[PDB]
């Protein structure tokens, strides 16, 4: 009818409102542990960070990327892609190495040939060291990672727990680390392999780092995004319960239109 | 080599035989001009008298 | 009927596949398809060739213009002028083509021969361990024109010797 | 092909139509335009019916377009609602599902 | 916004072709002789692969290709109503053919 | 072997005397399976 196609309808909202309302609490609760992480890890990155401050390091180019592995996520995949796109603007033949499907099939899209490398399974978990290990060990193999003396690695920064805002920083590299202007202030031997070793370990703790701010991210964009969903959905209900008000006075009328009728012959 | 050199073989006489079917076939279209000359006049006349 | 030459064509066409090159082979066969598939669609669309004087005379009130039309139709029952008009052409270029095509067909079989026997020859004697290198002299003086070359030139380098024979040293 | 309720344009070139390419010439065009009595229009699918059973009869077999059927509809609810029968759902007749099945 | 696996996408790739097999345009009926070739192809995903902008010229130009070559095939179908062993297989070969080209 | 994935082994052997959280486990096993990616084209997932 109308009145039960209405009905349906404001069912089906209804429904909407639930989920986007339950989606938005466990957000919250997953968002915890997220950030929780993200100080951990942080602090851990700001170790090797403080020898690379010190060497004054500085830096084909190898572009990096992470998002999530799904959707309702919020803009963080679509975000970070026109922002890779811009920075594929500032290289006309890197070589995207793509950590997350989001990202993953978009840029493929703009560029069939820079895909080179691509992960799958990383972002349904929160950030571990294990799978930011393999992809790091799995870098240096497949893609040979020291030979580009430029890296550049792209992740979405939480900027306020409000915001997320699409980042990038420079993965440095071990030709560099030789030759960085301080290299000689801290002391190792001869016979170190230090550049081949320092080169890799930072490869994944600094790509560890750069998961645990796009994972905390993902996890605070979906909650703004769930909440907004909420409101939206809302709007939808009370305009379908208008609609469901009317047409179940409407219905009464019309058939008591044919009741009159039939009591008028 | 041998191989190369069987594609052309086997090409290289049987293709005659489309070269000259081919040209021959285009003669038959000529003779369907004709055809469509005498398919118009006819229609035309028809169609004028219906019109009477 | 059509059928004869098109199954002729296209068998033709998987073949020509074989050979390279046929960036306007396929314009003239588009152009034979083509007006081919004119004439039956011709064929099909036709009228009866005169008036049915039959029906459409006994209709009519208006007397003598069903004959006049029919006279008409019958005067120009001689359409126009149709004549085999590449008959000289048509000859001339198959003779040209013709004459090419023994050209390459005598040369082919020929090669194929020739392949057969040195196909035969590496088979009926392979030298792969002994036949003496006087010989190997012997079959080709560019062996002597490439020692005396050498030493005349004071290298004893032999490049594309250590690309696929190695080297003993003992730096 | 039946037209029920529809008006002579519509109908006119539908005819031209049918005309046009050349298909007209084992039709049989049975029409009731807009304009048309309601009665006429009640009565205008069952006398097509029998000139279908013409065919059905002879042996012959042939298709009969009743377009649109619910223009019958509403000429039975004319016919009924001035001849003052008690008028069923909707204000249609009740036995307008018993004239739609005979 | 769910995103679609490989599989389900093969599923939905085959059947968009489909829907633009279907579509003719008004006053345009056709012969079903020439109707059984295009759902042989379509459904023996022959059209899967082909773009999906092209399958209308695909549609046009298969059946040109059929009365070009297979004409005796299509009075077979108006002759029998059945496809035959020999059918199914001159039309898969013909089919074939007319995948690329 | 990798310098990294020398000392990444390591740990995940050194979380095995167990007392040990799930949260350390999950840290320690893996659940990915890298696409690699041709130039478009991509070789198979293996699973990293």
């Amino acid at each position: 009818a109308t009145l039960k196609e209405v009905e349906m309808r404001l069912k089906s909202i209804k429904n909407i409102e639930k989920i986007t309302k339950t989606m938005k609490i466990v957000a919250s609760t997953r968002l915890s542990k997220a950030e929780k992480a993200k100080i951990s890890a942080k602090k851990m990155d700001e170790a090797e960070q403080l020898f690379y401050k010190n060497a004054e390091t500085k830096n084909k180019e190898l572009i990096v990327a992470i998002t999530s592995d799904k959707g309702l996520c919020g803009s963080i995949h679509s975000q970070l892609a026109k922002a890779v796109r811009r920075h594929l603007n500032d290289q006309p033949n890197a070589d995207i190495v793509t950590i997350g499907d989001k990202i993953k099939m978009q840029l493929l899209r703009t560029h069939p040939n820079n895909i080179k490398l691509s992960i799958n399974g990383i972002g349904k978990d929160a950030p571990t060291f294990q799978e930011s290990a393999l992809i790091a060990d799995k870098l240096l193999s497949v893609m040979k990672a020291g030979t580009y003396p430029k890296i550049s690695i792209f992740y979405n920064d939480p900027v306020s727990s409000l915001s997320f805002e699409p980042s990038e920083k420079p993965i440095f590299n071990a030709k560099t680390i030789e030759q960085s202007p301080s290299f000689g202030k801290f002391e190792i031997d001869t016979d170190a392999n230090v550049p081949r070793d320092l080169f890799e370990y930072t490869l994944a703790n600094q790509m560890l780092t750069a998961m645990a701010q796009g994972y905390a991210a993902e996890i605070s964009a979906r909650r703004n995004a769930m909440d907004n969903a909420s409101k939206n959905a809302g709007d939808m209900i009370n305009r379908y319960s208008i609609l469901y008000n009317r047409t179940r006075q409407a219905v009464i009328t019309n058939e008591l239109v044919d009741i009159i009728t039939g009591a008028s012959s | 080599r041998i191989d190369s050199v069987s594609q052309l073989q086997n090409v290289a006489e049987t293709t005659k035989v489309l070269f000259d079917v081919s040209k021959e076939t285009v003669e038959l279209e000529s003779e369907a001009f004709e055809l469509k000359q005498k398919v118009e006049l006819a229609h035309e006349a028809k169609a004028v008298l219906d019109s009477w | 009927a059509k059928s004869a030459a098109n199954k002729l064509d296209w068998a033709k066409v998987i073949s020509s596949l074989r050979i390279t090159g046929s960036t306007a082979t396929q314009l003239s066969s588009f152009k034979k398809r083509n007006d081919e598939a004119r004439r039956q669609l011709l064929e099909l669309q036709s009228q009866p060739t005169e008036v049915d004087f039959s029906h459409y005379r006994s209709v009519l009130k208006n007397t003598s213009v069903i004959d006049k039309i029919e006279s008409y139709v019958k005067q120009y029952k001689p359409v126009k002028i149709d004549a085999s008009k590449q008959l000289q052409v048509i000859e001339s270029f198959e003779k040209h083509a013709m004459t090419n095509a023994k050209e390459t067909e005598s040369l082919v079989s020929k090669e194929l021969k020739d392949l057969q026997s040195t196909l035969d020859n590496i088979q009926s004697a392979r030298p792969f361990d002994e036949l003496t290198v006087d010989d190997l002299t012997k079959i080709k003086p560019e062996i002597d024109a490439k020692v005396e070359e050498m030493v005349k030139k004071g290298k004893w380098d032999v490049p594309g010797y250590k690309d696929r024979f190695g080297n003993l040293n003992v730096m | 092909y039946v037209a029920v309720g529809q008006k002579r344009s519509t109908v006119a070139q539908l005819v031209q139509t049918l005309e046009q390419h050349d298909a007209m010439k084992y039709s049989i065009i049975v029409a009731a335009t807009a304009s048309e009595a309601a009665p006429l229009q009640y009565l205008a699918p069952f006398t097509a019916a029998s000139i279908g059973e013409w065919f059905r009869d002879n042996g012959k077999h042939a298709l009969i377009v009743y377009d649109d059927l619910s223009k019958q509809a509403v000429a039975y609810r004319q016919l009924s609602l001035l001849l003052r029968r008690p008028p069923g759902r909707e204000a249609y007749p009740g036995d307008v599902f018993y004239l739609h099945s005979r | 916004g769910s995103d679609l696996d490989a599989s389900t996408k093969q599923t939905l790739v085959r059947g968009e072709r489909l829907t633009q097999l279907l579509k003719q345009n008004q006053y345009s009926p056709l012969a079903t002789e020439e109707q059984v070739p295009l759902i042989y192809a379509g459904v023996n995903g022959h059209l899967d692969g082909i773009e999906l902008s092209r399958i209308g010229e695909f549609e046009s130009s298969f059946l040109s290709y059929l009365k070009s070559n297979h004409n005796e095939l299509l009075t077979e179908i108006r002759e029998k109503g059945e496809l035959s062993k020999e059918l199914l297989a001159s039309l898969k070969s013909a089919t074939e053919s007319f995948v690329a080209t | 072997i990798s310098y990294a994935a020398y000392l990444n082994v390591a740990a995940q052997a050194i979380r095995s005397t167990e007392l040990q959280t799930a949260s350390v486990l999950n840290r320690s096993q893996t659940d990915a399976f890298y696409t690699q990616y041709k130039n478009a084209s991509e070789p198979t997932p293996i699973t990293k």
